[PDB]
């Protein structure tokens, strides 16, 4: 529940979750604020500016 | 304490509980005093060495056990015994 | 069990070992055996409680505590029964 | 039941502070920033969190926590209500300055001895003569405020009888004592 | 205990120590090289699934490796060949005859670990044997003399319900 | 009406003297508590040195918990039995218990001898800190 | 044994296992760029289902500085002979089946960790 | 002091010398090397053990410890400790030099 210090603003909550076993493997996804669907975490890292694995 | 102790062990365990009681060692060699000084902290070593100066050149290797515990990233330079290095870095860090 | 008394004559102290009941002049006998002390020279004083004219060790002054190997109980000695009582 | 709670008598809820003095002190007390480090140095170093912000890593976390506790105990750069937690197993140092942290004052214990001596008690017996107060006792490095996250790393003696204990004291590394 | 083993569900996961995936295009020269002798006794995709089973789980379930092998063969109908030996309990699985065979063997290994039954009934996870010391769950009988006699007999409990199969 | 008017003559009270046991009873209770704590420490040493055999149908931690709770329940039961055995015929806790009016032998046991094990959700007090029930204990302290 | 991630060099991405039937061997190929590399270890993937018997390698020596950990002087260090050592149970989710004690030497510059 | 050796006298340059059971001074390291010197059999029975520079109370504690340790080693008891005063331990530690124990 991320909230910027030195300011009075609402807290933005990010959920870095992992899918259950029941699926070839279990994957890590990210539920971002103001985003309707879950996003895979590697896509978020690439959109942050790091394309290489 | 379900332990048997000889005279060496009895004296050094009592003294290992009350290091702080030592003001002046008299004339004990360090080789006898080696256990109680290794379970000790550097301020007490400074107190002991500044009341019992004759021990100083004996205790320098002991200071290494303190130095690699308080200044683990460091090494002595040449013409630096461990006591004077520990005091120089200790006062430099406090300053 | 044990006994622990520093037989203390100023500058000469005798060591003993015995049990909780023994006649008190057998202490003088075991001093006599090695230190060549006649019973005149073996006027043992009191304890903190008065000494044992009944002549056993399980009588006044001696408890189960005074047989302490941790630290014994000490009292002065005079090696003359009636004439003089010499300290130092 | 259970949902509505009440404060304990010496519980104090922290009011908040700016992280800037602690951040500056960490910047020039040998902590390297996240921007200036290769990731290969993160594996063996201690991550440093200030109000939950990962700001850098430190190579010598024990002397860093000793220095931070010394600063807070004499009411230097770090103010008294700042919580500093060393997760030793997880190699993390978390510094919290924000509001809402509930804490309580505890007597500081160094080497099985209270730092509260008879001189402090004698000075406090004449509170309205010496002008010695509780805040002077905090500034003396005798008591300090520990919150719930820091209390999970302290070693509390219930009484000073736990300190003055013989060969098996059940613990020889008490850090604090209940008042 | 025999009935308890016949009732409790046993997947391959309960008895497997490890499963490893190898590139072994020549079974004549096994790359693992600890299985050279019995594979050469027996002797195909170049992909190998090596399954090592724990000793203790294969003993207390009273399972022998031939039963697991015929369970493989019944489960897949010779879509894939599984050889085995032990004297380390070693199975070696290949897939005889665009979704490369490594991910297909991935998938069938997931099927091994999850969706295969060695012995027991699927819905029953655990079976607790006990001998009851109270008359609530005993076998009361009427003797030849005519008294009600309580017989202490071993009874089982389950953690799932598959009543008709039981 | 008749019993309430005879009770004016007889009277019934409860006092602090009904909570006292004999000195011999207090010694027996302390001895039972000491022996049970020693037994719990011995089971802890057996589990720590990997000498504790799990029972069928349970894992090692739950067999340890069952053994420890068995020892402590035996302690509470024996101390309570000594507590009721100390009680005189004039004891008013005993009077209200054997009359069935109020209280039980567990209440007498808790007042006089041992309160007993505190349980949350059927287990012992959980490690709400990192492996500690309270910050006054050492980590991984499974003692009573 | 375990298998790790082998990385490409052209784009530093992940290499995926693949075979060549002309050489009939195993190679780790990058499928972002066109890089290929002959694979050293034949093991592509391994389960460790019952290979959690070890917990000593995850323990760090810094827990010798933990004041809330129990200390003993009846278990001397084997590597350096120091009399004092902290002991603790395993903190894993694999520790539900074991109350096994692990010991860490409290002497600085040693950090030796052992079991019973 | 008498040549029949179950009492041995020992002096520390102080007035207060001490005479102790040889059998309860048996745990000395140096009783095997300066009463059991270059030759036994009436070297021991002299019982002039003229040590130097030890205050009286110190070696009183040391030889009381001698009796203590002799009767508390190999006996039915093994637990108990020795309650020395903290300061005198220093000079008692020099006694730790002499007696090889
Ligand atoms: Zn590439
Ligand atoms: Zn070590």
């Amino acid at each position: 529940r991320s909230c910027l210090e030195n300011s009075s603003r609402p807290t933005s909550t990010i959920w870095v979750s992992m899918l259950a076993r029941g699926a070839i493997g279990q994957r890590i996804v990210a539920t971002l604020p103001y985003i309707k669907q879950e996003v895979p975490i590697i896509i978020v890292f690439r959109a942050l500016g790091f394309v290489s694995d | 304490l379900p332990k048997m102790m000889t005279l060496h062990q009895q004296c050094i365990r009592v003294l290992k509980n009350n290091i702080d009681s030592i003001f002046e060692v008299g004339g004990v060699p360090y080789s006898v005093l080696e256990p109680v000084l290794e379970r000790c902290t550097p301020d007490q070593l400074y107190r002991i060495e500044e009341y019992n100066h004759v021990l100083i050149e004996e205790t320098d290797q002991l200071w290494k056990v303190h130095c690699h515990r308080d200044f683990k990233e460091e090494r002595p330079e040449e013409y630096e015994s461990w006591r004077e290095m520990y005091l120089r870095l200790q006062d430099a860090r406090e300053q | 069990m044990d006994v622990f008394l520093m037989i203390r004559r100023h500058k000469t102290t005798i060591f003993t070992d015995a049990k909780e009941s023994s006649t008190v002049f057998e202490l003088k006998r075991i001093v006599e055996g090695i230190l060549k002390r006649p019973p005149d020279e073996q006027r043992l004083y009191k304890d903190d409680q008065l000494l044992d004219d009944g002549k056993t060790l399980g009588e006044c002054g001696f408890t189960s505590q005074t047989a302490r190997p941790q630290a014994p109980a000490t009292v002065g000695l005079a090696f003359r029964a009636d004439d003089t009582f010499e300290a130092l | 039941v259970g949902l509505v709670k009440n404060l304990a008598l010496m519980a104090y809820i922290s009011v908040g502070s700016q992280p800037s003095p602690i951040l500056e002190f960490l910047e020039e007390w040998s902590m390297e920033n996240l921007e200036e480090i290769s990731p290969a140095a993160i594996a063996d170093a201690t991550k440093i969190f200030v109000n939950g912000c990962w700001v850098g890593i430190h190579k010598d976390p024990e002397q860093l926590m000793n220095t931070l506790r010394k600063l807070r105990r004499q009411m230097d750069i770090i103010v008294s209500e700042v919580s500093m937690i060393r997760d030793i197993r997880e190699r993390e140092i978390r510094i919290y300055t924000d509001a809402g942290r509930i804490c309580r004052p505890l007597l500081i214990v160094e080497k099985q001895k209270l730092l509260l001596k008879k001189r402090h008690i004698d000075q406090l017996k004449e509170r309205e003569y010496n002008n010695y107060s509780w805040q002077d006792l905090v500034a003396s490095g005798v008591v300090e405020y520990i919150d719930t996250l820091e209390e999970e790393t302290v070693m509390l003696a219930m009484t000073p009888d736990d300190l003055q204990e013989k060969e098996v004291a059940y613990c020889s590394t008490y850090t604090h004592c209940e008042i | 205990k025999d009935i308890l083993c016949r009732l409790e569900h046993t997947t391959l996961r309960k008895v497997t120590a490890n499963t490893a995936i190898y590139y072994d295009p020549n079974p004549q020269s096994t790359v693992v090289a600890e299985d050279q002798e019995w594979v050469n006794v027996y002797y195909i995709s170049p992909w190998l699934l090596r399954v090592e089973l724990d000793r203790k789980h294969m003993t207390d379930r009273k399972l022998t490796m031939e039963q697991i092998a015929e369970k493989i063969n019944a489960g897949f109908g010779d879509d894939l060949n599984c050889i085995f030996n032990d004297d380390k309990l070693v199975l070696r699985i290949r897939i005889m005859n665009k979704m490369d065979d490594d991910v297909f063997l991935r998938c069938i290994e997931s099927n091994m670990l999850t969706d295969m039954t060695l012995q027991g009934i699927e819905q029953i996870s655990k079976v607790y044997m006990h001998l009851p010391q109270t008359d609530n769950k005993k076998k009361i009988i009427i003797t030849e003399d005519g008294e009600f006699k309580a017989l202490q007999e071993w009874i089982l409990e389950t953690d799932g319900v598959s009543l008709m199969r039981v | 009406t008749v019993i309430n008017n005879w009770l004016l003559i007889e009277g019934h009270t409860i006092g602090i003297g009904d909570s006292i046991a004999d000195s011999k009873t207090y010694q027996d209770i302390q001895n039972t508590i000491k022996k049970a704590k020693q037994d719990v420490i011995e089971v802890i040493e057996k589990a720590h040195n990997n000498e504790l055999e799990p029972t069928p149908g349970n894992t090692l931690r739950q067999t340890f918990e069952n053994q420890v709770n068995r020892i402590l329940n035996d302690a509470r039961d024996k101390t309570g039995s000594s507590a009721q055995k100390s009680l005189s015929e004039y004891n008013n806790f005993k009077s209200m218990v054997v009359s069935g009016a109020k209280g039980s032998k567990i209440n007498i046991s808790q007042v006089i001898a041992v309160v007993g094990q505190q349980n949350v959700e059927g287990k012992r007090i959980p490690f709400g800190f990192k492996h500690r029930t309270l910050p006054h204990f050492i980590k991984d302290d499974y003692g009573p | 044994g375990f298998v790790g991630i082998r990385f490409c060099q052209e784009c530093n991405n992940m290499l995926y296992p693949k075979e060549d039937k002309e050489n009939r061997i195993l190679l780790y190929a990058c499928r972002n760029c066109d890089y290929q590399q002959e694979a050293d270890n034949s093991c592509i993937y391994v389960n460790k289902i019952t290979h959690e018997v070890d917990e000593l390698t995850q323990i760090i020596a810094d827990v010798s500085q933990d004041p809330t950990l129990p200390r003993t002087e009846d278990h001397p260090c084997q590597k350096c002979g120091h009399k004092e050592a902290v002991f603790f149970q395993s903190h894993s989710a694999r520790a539900e089946d074991a109350m096994r004690l692990y010991y860490v030497c409290t002497a600085p510059h040693c950090g030796h960790r052992w079991t019973e | 002091e008498g040549p029949d050796a179950m009492y041995v006298k020992l002096i520390s340059s102080d007035g207060h010398e001490f005479i102790v059971k040889r059998e309860h001074a048996l745990t000395s390291g140096t009783i095997k090397a300066m009463l059991s010197g270059p030759g036994q059999f009436a070297e021991n029975e002299t019982n002039e053990v003229n040590f130097r520079e030890i205050p009286s109370h110190v070696l009183s504690k040391v030889c009381m410890y001698f009796t203590y340790k002799v009767r508390y080693t190999n006996s039915s008891t093994e637990i108990p400790e020795f309650p020395i005063a903290p300061e005198i331990a220093l000079e008692l530690l020099m006694a730790a030099n002499f007696l090889d124990c």
